Formats: structure tokens, sequence, C-alpha cells
RNA sequence: ACUUAAGCAGUGGAGCAUGUUAUUUAAUUCGAUAAUCCACGACUAACCUUACCAUAUUUUGAAUAUUAUAAUAAUUAUAAUUAUUAUAUUACAGGCGUUACAUUGUUGUCUUUAGUUCGUGCUGCAAAGUUUUAGAUUAAGUUCAUAAACGAACAAAACUCCAUAUAUAUAAUUUUAAUUAUAUAUAAUUUUAUAUUAUUUAUUAAUAUAAAGAAAGGAAUUAAGACAAAUCAUAAUGAUCCUUAUAAUAUGGGUAAUAGACGUGCUAUAAUAAAAUGAUAAUAAAAUUAUAUAAAAUAUAUUUAAUUAUAUUUAAUUAAUAAUAUAAAACAUUUUAAUUUUUAAUAUAUUUUUUUAUUAUAAUAUGAAUUAUAAUCUGAAAUUCGAUUAUAUGAAAAAAGAAUUGCUAGUAAUACGUAAAUUAGUAUGUUACGGUGAAUAUUCUAACUGUUUCGCACUAAUCACUCAUCACGCGUUGAAA
């Protein structure tokens, strides 16, 4: 007779096991592949993971025609993975009705990505205005591109650049905010400054990394450039930010202040003091097509470099922001709303507006055990809390937590919420002449 | 409630978790009751009987508590409650072997 | 030089078993998640185990201590103290709660272990260095040699321990296996002699040939760094959380659900191979039996008997004694679909268990999944959900391939069996034990390690350091209508 709530149904996230379009999968395995035998894709491939093992390294555009074919069989799965999470994502949390967007741009160096991931979340009868898709790494990129997006129903516009006239209000952004392990605070505040200029009011910018500890880093920069937390502190909730220009995280973070994650500098988890350092990634499965399955296999990608799935765990970051609207409404509303509005210091424990906009995010596997359910949180208070839910407490939202995984929004109240520990590594990241000098005291002392 | 078992059970001497008294109190009571396990088992299983002997007798026993049950009693380790690995010859777990066996604990008991 | 590559021997498209995952579920207890791959423990999940779910029920609970009471025994001089047991009392106990709960520790893996310190001595003003040497040799630190160095301690080696061969002792040779057992000791890290090759010239090494030998294998034994690990079930401590419930008990349910995907194993897909039979009983080892083991016999399936499976009855033995238990492959005969390569009728023969002539004459007599019926076994209980037998049923499985396993060895392989642990009961798993007993040769590639050459503005040591930029001020100086 107990079942889940409407209000925590809807704040869960997406939570089927993702699976390309049966007509895009083969058409990969019949074209881009059949041609190719697989040894020499397989060494191509094993060179492009090679150089992105190497700790906080970063994508990185496909020179060459078999590197297009290379990266269509092996990271295309990934990207499309993390894509149509994050676009199922921002159509729930503005409803599906408030998304229809109409003006399309999409950037990233595998081919048309975010179009194909579009294409599948709106279906087939979505016939927008302009599908601009920008490729990157090299032009027969293009090509396979359209051979994709052929087995979907062309309109998709493929570019090599973005076309400077026009304003965006759907923009998707893959791998896109960095290019060098070195260089890594500034290149983000120039590439986000990049396409907000092109985002037209109204509109959603979607950006997605690695989920990485680098790429943590990087979407958490991109956030604090836009926001500027320390610019409007004990301001709780999400009020547009000026950036005439407004904008609004939706998407994953439940509020506006200082990411309770965030430590500057990647190189911090690289050493042996930051290794209980803890970054904010998001975890999807995606069921592998056949020439996936056919690409790892033998010495070079089944074996330990020093059972299978049929499917493969993708681990990545993003962010998501909403511009606001143009009007004498919207701009006063903003202004009054920053004025007038104490909307209190959301302490510990509380679910902001108690909307989606506010509720906390689960953010670490929750824990359960029998009759207590254990969540880390990103709580709309700005801080990183743990909440343990019990049936004691109550049957239903025991029940309902019970079924609660990593990526959802928690909707509903616990008994106990505590400081989450999560953050314990953060807050913790001459002596030669006291050295030289006590040497000699001490050897004048001795006599 | 003071007693978690309906009948006063003296503790083991050594380790005690809740699944060594469950074990432990169900042991105490097999001992007790065996004599009249079997003489049920027996009435019910001599066929020379009449069978509304044999099915009181079988009554009786599906009537009887899961403390008296023989097929409940379940080896554990002795130093460490575990019920997995568990060696006869020594009561112990086969980690709680090893350690005591290293230690001298076990007498004649080497390293191969 | 791990790895690759080559060669040899396999396994490998199906069914089932067993795991993991996905989905499902009240629960399907728990396990991975920084982009090649990879969530994966079971010496036994019906109840128990159990950690999970449902429903009931318990509330100082398993502990220690305090304070009262109610008895019960000992002692005072009759009450009292002393103890023991119950009841209550509250500090609490309890927690398969938390690793996004941190420390040590420990454990695993990997790199290095002829090297690290100390003492003297020697060189340089000194910090430092200790010099041949980037030595020879071996598969290997293996075996040697050498130097302004020489020692010591550890480490390594020797040593030690198994095994093997031999000697002594022991056994009243009916606990018999004296072809044995198990104590002690010995042996080898083998040695000698020539010849040819090389040599740092022999008193060296290798090969060959002789000589003496039984002599041919294996294990353990220290530290130092790096990373991983909370079924860390290799702990402890601490922190934090629950305290009518995140503790505790009972009944039933689940862990056994089924779209998929994959790992491992078992049985197969027939003639260098399966089946049946083989009684003065072809030929083993290593284990087990007081929380047993089950002999022979009898009865039923069942058919003269045998075989096989149960039941009845429990002989012996708690064991060098008796039992589990007559090992099995091997070997011999017979049989075997595809196969008209056969069977049968007549003749026929100096092939007679046979020959000849003329006539007729893709799944089997492979495989054993699934299912039906009737029995049996253990257990209190076999419904979810166990094992066995009989009568039926009789599926997939034929061709070629990714893929992978192991590699001189008493190893692989074996339609060779045998035993034990964990059980009341169930092994195709695990660990042991013996029987039979092979093939092949290694061009290649190599992370990584150790020596080295060279440079060095770095020394918390390249995630280094300097240089330069941009802003903010506070100075100083110069030219000036
Ligand atoms: S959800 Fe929270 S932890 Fe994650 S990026 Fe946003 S603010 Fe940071
Ligand atoms: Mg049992
Ligand atoms: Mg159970
Ligand atoms: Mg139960
Ligand atoms: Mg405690
Ligand atoms: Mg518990
Ligand atoms: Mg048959």
């Amino acid at each position: 007779e107990l079942r889940l709530l409407s209000k925590t149904l809807q704040g869960q996230s997406y939570r089927d096991q993702l699976e390309l379009n049966p007509d895009v999968s083969k058409a990969i395995n019949n074209n881009i592949m059949a041609v190719h035998i697989p040894n020499n894709l397989r060494r191509v491939a094993t060179n492009y993971y090679k150089e992105i093992q190497e700790p906080n390294s970063l994508h990185r555009p496909c020179r060459t025609k078999m590197e297009v074919d290379a990266h269509i069989a092996s990271i295309f799965l990934q990207n499309y993975g993390s894509i149509f999470q994050s676009l199922k994502e921002l159509q729930k949390r503005v409803g599906p009705d408030n998304f229809k967007p109409q003006r399309i741009l999409d950037v990233g160096y595998g081919p048309a990505t975010g179009i194909v991931a579009l294409n599948d979340i709106l279906g087939p009868n979505y016939r927008p205005d302009l599908k601009d898709a920008v490729i990157l790494g090299n032009a027969e990129m293009q090509e396979r591109a359209k051979i994709i997006l052929s087995r979907q129903l062309i309109m998709t516009n493929l570019r090599s650049s973005i076309p400077a006239s026009k304003e965006y209000d759907l923009i998707i952004l893959t791998h896109q905010l960095l290019h060098d392990g070195n260089q890594f605070p500034i290149q983000v505040d120039e590439n986000i400054e990049h396409y907000l200029n092109i985002l037209a009011p109204g509109g959603h910018i979607v950006i997605i990394e690695r989920g990485n500890p680098m790429g943590f880093e990087i979407i958490a920069r991109a956030r604090q450039i836009t926001l500027r937390p320390e610019n409007f502190p004990d301001e709780f909730g999400k009020i547009p930010r000026p950036w005439n220009y407004f904008l609004k995280v939706i998407a994953p973070c439940p509020h506006q202040r200082k990411c309770p994650l965030q430590v500057g500098n990647p190189n911090f988890y690289t050493h042996k003091e930051g290794k209980d350092l803890k970054f904010c990634n998001f975890q999807k499965s995606i069921k592998r097509p056949k020439f996936s399955i056919e690409l790892k296999k033998g010495k070079l990608l089944a074996t330990s470099w020093d059972n299978g799935r049929d499917y493969e765990i993708l681990n990545y970051s993003y962010l998501i922001f909403e511009r606001s609207h143009k009007d004498e409404n919207t701009l006063k509303e903003i202004k009054k709303l920053r004025n007038e509005n104490v909307n209190g210091k959301y302490d510990i424990g509380s679910l902001g507006d108690d909307t989606q906009n506010s509720w906390p995010r689960i953010i670490n596997d929750p824990v359960k055990r029998k009759g207590h359910v254990m969540m880390d949180l990103c709580a709309p208070s700005g801080e990183l809390e743990k909440w343990t839910v019990s049936r004691s407490f109550s049957k239903q939202i025991y029940h309902d937590a019970r079924k609660s995984k990593k990526g959802d929004l928690w909707a509903s109240a616990a008994k106990t919420q505590i400081k989450g520990l999560g953050d314990l590594n953060v807050k913790k990241f001459q002596l030669k002449k006291e050295e030289r000098q006590k040497a000699r005291k001490a050897m004048e002392s001795y006599n | 409630g003071n007693f978690r078992f309906p009948i006063k059970t003296k503790l083991p001497p050594g380790f005690i978790n809740a699944r060594i008294l469950r074990d432990n109190f169900k042991r105490q009571q097999f001992k007790e009751n065996e004599i009249l396990v079997k003489s049920l088992k027996f009435i019910a299983r001599n066929m020379n009987l009449p069978t509304k002997l044999r099915l009181e007798a079988q009554l009786k026993l599906n009537a009887l508590p899961n403390y008296m049950r023989s097929t409940q009693i379940k080896n554990r380790c002795v130093d460490s409650g575990h019920a997995r690995f568990v060696l006869s010859d020594f009561r112990l777990c086969r980690y709680q072997f090893r350690e005591n066996a290293l230690k001298g604990n076990l007498p004649g008991v080497k390293k191969g």
C-alpha cells in the first residue's frame, strides 16, 4: 500500500539506463568501422586512451581521419550519455513544457553529439528553426556526423566555427572550457565569456566535462566566475545574477553560494595529502553497442595494461545555467527580490524553497541499512550535509529514501541532519634560517 | 523480559555475541530435549504401531519449538563468532585458526 | 629483462551447474564507479546459518558497578554483619550504523635487497670522497678476482629442513605392511682422468670420452620504499550516530525471481572411441571412523544369479588390528548408427567366429536437457527450495571462428579413479592422494630496473627557480613654459 510520493518522483533524476538509437548504432557499426580492420582502430584508440590516463588531463581534437573513426568508436558513447543525461535533467527541471528551444548550438570535439542527443530526447517530431553544430577537430568528422544524423528523422548545419552574427537559446558545450593542463584558471574564464555573449535571453547553457578532479575544478571555476559568490554574501536561494544580463544555476547545484568541494588547484588531488579529497561528479550507465563490444577486445583494450559487461559506467561533471528574459518586469523583479526578500539564513537541514530549484542534491551513493538511510547532500544552505532518514521517524519518507540514488534531488525532511565531513580535507589546503641558527646555537651550547 | 530466551541458560565462558548466545541456547535445549525428540520420533517411525499413535507423535514433534531442533545447531568460531570456514578440530574460523596456530596456542599444530 | 612473438598440447559456438551484473521484488542482505578491461567471497543458504523483507513481541537487555528489598548458608551476643542467589535501580549494555568515521597497525601486490650503517685507516683546506670498477663469469650474485683500504654487524650465502641412498636401534614378523614402521646418524653444493676447443695459459671454463658414485628434485629463513584494502571476516583505539530500537526474540518469506550480457566449471557433438562383460577376485596412495563407521546376510525393485538402489539387521573397529573400500583406467572378448562397409534366403569353399555368387536389405543403438508418474533418503519440516531410484519423455549439440589456458616433467592430458574438510541432508566447487603418462624449442618484442655519459641558475629539489607583464599606492631623481 506504500508507494513513492509524487514529490519524491519529481525529485528523482532520470534513472533508466542509456542506449543509443538503434538506427544510429546500426549505421555506425555498418559504415564507420566495417571498412576498418579492428587491430589498427584499436591501436589508435589505445593511443588516445593512454594520453588521457595522465592525472587531470584533457580531451583533444581529432587530428586525423583514422582518429575521427576511433573517436566515434570509443569516445562518442560516453559523450552522448553525458549530454543525454544533462538534457533530461534540464528538461525536467524547467518542466517539459518550457523546454521547446528553437535556436540550437552544439560545440564539441566529436560529431554533432549534443544535436543527436537532443534529437533522441525531443523525439522525431521536433523540427526547430536552426540546428547549428560546430565540429572542431577535423573537417572529415562532419561527413560522418551527417552519416549519424541521416538515420535520425538534414536541417542540422555542420560548421567548423561559431557563426558570429546570431544569439542562441540552447547552447551545449562538451569539453570546451579548457584545452591546456597549465593555463587552467583563466582559459575557463575566457571560454565561458565567449559563449555567454551569444546566449539569448531565456536561453540555456549546458556545460559538460570529463568527470575527474580536473573536470570538477573546471565546472567549479566556471560556476564561480559566472556567479561571483563572494559578491553576494548572505544571499541564499537562487535569484538570477548579474554577470541587463542575469543568469541562474539550474543543475546540479541547489544554491549559488561557494561550492563546498572546491579546492582551486587540481594538482592537490595528485599529492599524498589530497588523496582523501572529494569532487562533484555524476555517474550513468549506457549499454555498449555492438561496435563498442567488438572494439574493446584483445591485448590492446581488453587486458590489464599494468567478466565483461554489456554497459559502461561514465563519470561526468556538468553545469546548467539559464539566462533571464529582458523586460521592465523581470529587471525590477530581480532588484526587489534581492532587496526586500530576507529569505533567511538557510540553516543546516533546510530544504530551501521546497521546490525543484532548492531541493538538496544527492552527491554520494546513499548508505541503506535496515531502518535508516544516510545521504550525503549538497544542500541549499550552501553547505555539505549528512541526512539520516529512519523508519521510526516516518515510514513513507524512509520508503522513499530507500530507493534514492546519487544524482537525485532529495525533496523530503529527515530526522538527523548534521554537517558532512566530505569537506574535511579541504580547509587544510624562513624555516631554513631557523635551522641554520638553531644548528649554530646548539653547537656553541654543547661546549 | 529480562532474558531474551524462554529458559535461563548460563553464558559461555569466552567470547560473546548475540549469535553465539542464540547458538548456545539452542545447544543447551537440544541437550535437554534430545531423549524426548528421539522417543517421539521412534513412536512416529514404528510401523508396528497404530497410525493414530504415529500421527500423534508426529504432531507433537511439529509442535516443539525451534530451539530443540538438532538441525538448527551451527558450529561457530568460539573466538570470533563467525559461522563460515569453521574447523571442527579447533572450533575456530580459518583466520582465528591461523592466528592461534602461529601463536602456539593449538597443541601439535605446525607450519607445513 | 617481466611482458609480447614463435612452437607444442589443449580448451573454446549447445545444455546444465555456479558466480557477477542488469532488471524485478516486501526483500531479492553486503561488494565497483578520476575513460583500455574489471562490482565477482564461500570448506556446503530448506528452518538455522542471516547479515535482508513482512508481521507480532521484548525493553538495564550478555557485561561491570552502585543502592534497596526477599529469601538462603556462615559468624557475633537476640537482632546484627558476611557472603550466594533472585527482584528492582541507573550509569549503561547492545549495534552486519557511519571510511564522505580518522589514526596507527596489519595484510596483499609491486620495486630494491653483494647492500645499509658503524668503526678505524687514507685523500682533499673543506663540504665531501674512499677511488681498480663501467672487473671477469653464470641462466642467476651464480662463482671468483681485485683496489688506500681493512674490518664488524646485520642481509645474502653457507647452514637448516623435506625427499632420496645407506648404517645402527626397536618389533617375542598374529596390530605384518620386515617389500614395513620411526628414532638416531652418514652422504654430495659430487669427484677423478684424458682429448678438442677457447682462455686472463692452468692448478681455468665448456664440450666429448673414460672412472667412481644411489645421487636426480624441493621448501623455508631480512629488511627498506610505493600503492591498495573497512567481508580490515588481518585488529585496536578514537570520532560520530541509534537507544520503544539502527538493540533483542519468534513465525513465515527472501538470498533460488527472469528480459538480457559475461566469467568459471561439468556433460556432450562416435570408431587413434564409446558400451557391456571379466570371482581362487590384475595393479595404488593418502586420508577418515566416540557429535561414528558401517561388514556379511536377508527382502524389494527383479528377471536363475550377478550388477545397481533402497529397506531389515548392526558383525567387527574407536583403529599399523575392523570398516568406509575387490581402485579405476590399462588389458581381453563382444558390440556399436552414419555404412548396401550391414543383415537374411539359397548355393559355395582348403579363409568356416569366415570367403565368394545371386537375390532381397543430416541427431543414431550418439547426447541426456526438459517434463510426467510412482517410490526412496536426511530432517520436526523438502511448498517457495534439497538429494536418489524406476518407468516414460528424448530437446539443443554436427561445418568454420574470435577467444583464450598451460608449458621438462612425473608437469600437461586422462570416458583414470580414491580420500578429506564443510553437513542431519546435497558438490559438476575446494583441498589432498596415487595410476597411466606426452609433445615443443624461445628468430622476436619489451615496460621496468641497474649501471653509466653529458648538462644544470634547481636544493621543500621541475607541480623547481629566475625573468618579464598588469594594477594599487609611497618615495627619489631629471627636464621644464
Ligand atoms: S552540486 Fe554542490 S558540490 Fe556539486 S558543483 Fe554544485 S555546489 Fe559544488
Ligand atoms: Mg547445519
Ligand atoms: Mg533462511
Ligand atoms: Mg528466521
Ligand atoms: Mg559502545
Ligand atoms: Mg542489526
Ligand atoms: Mg543412450
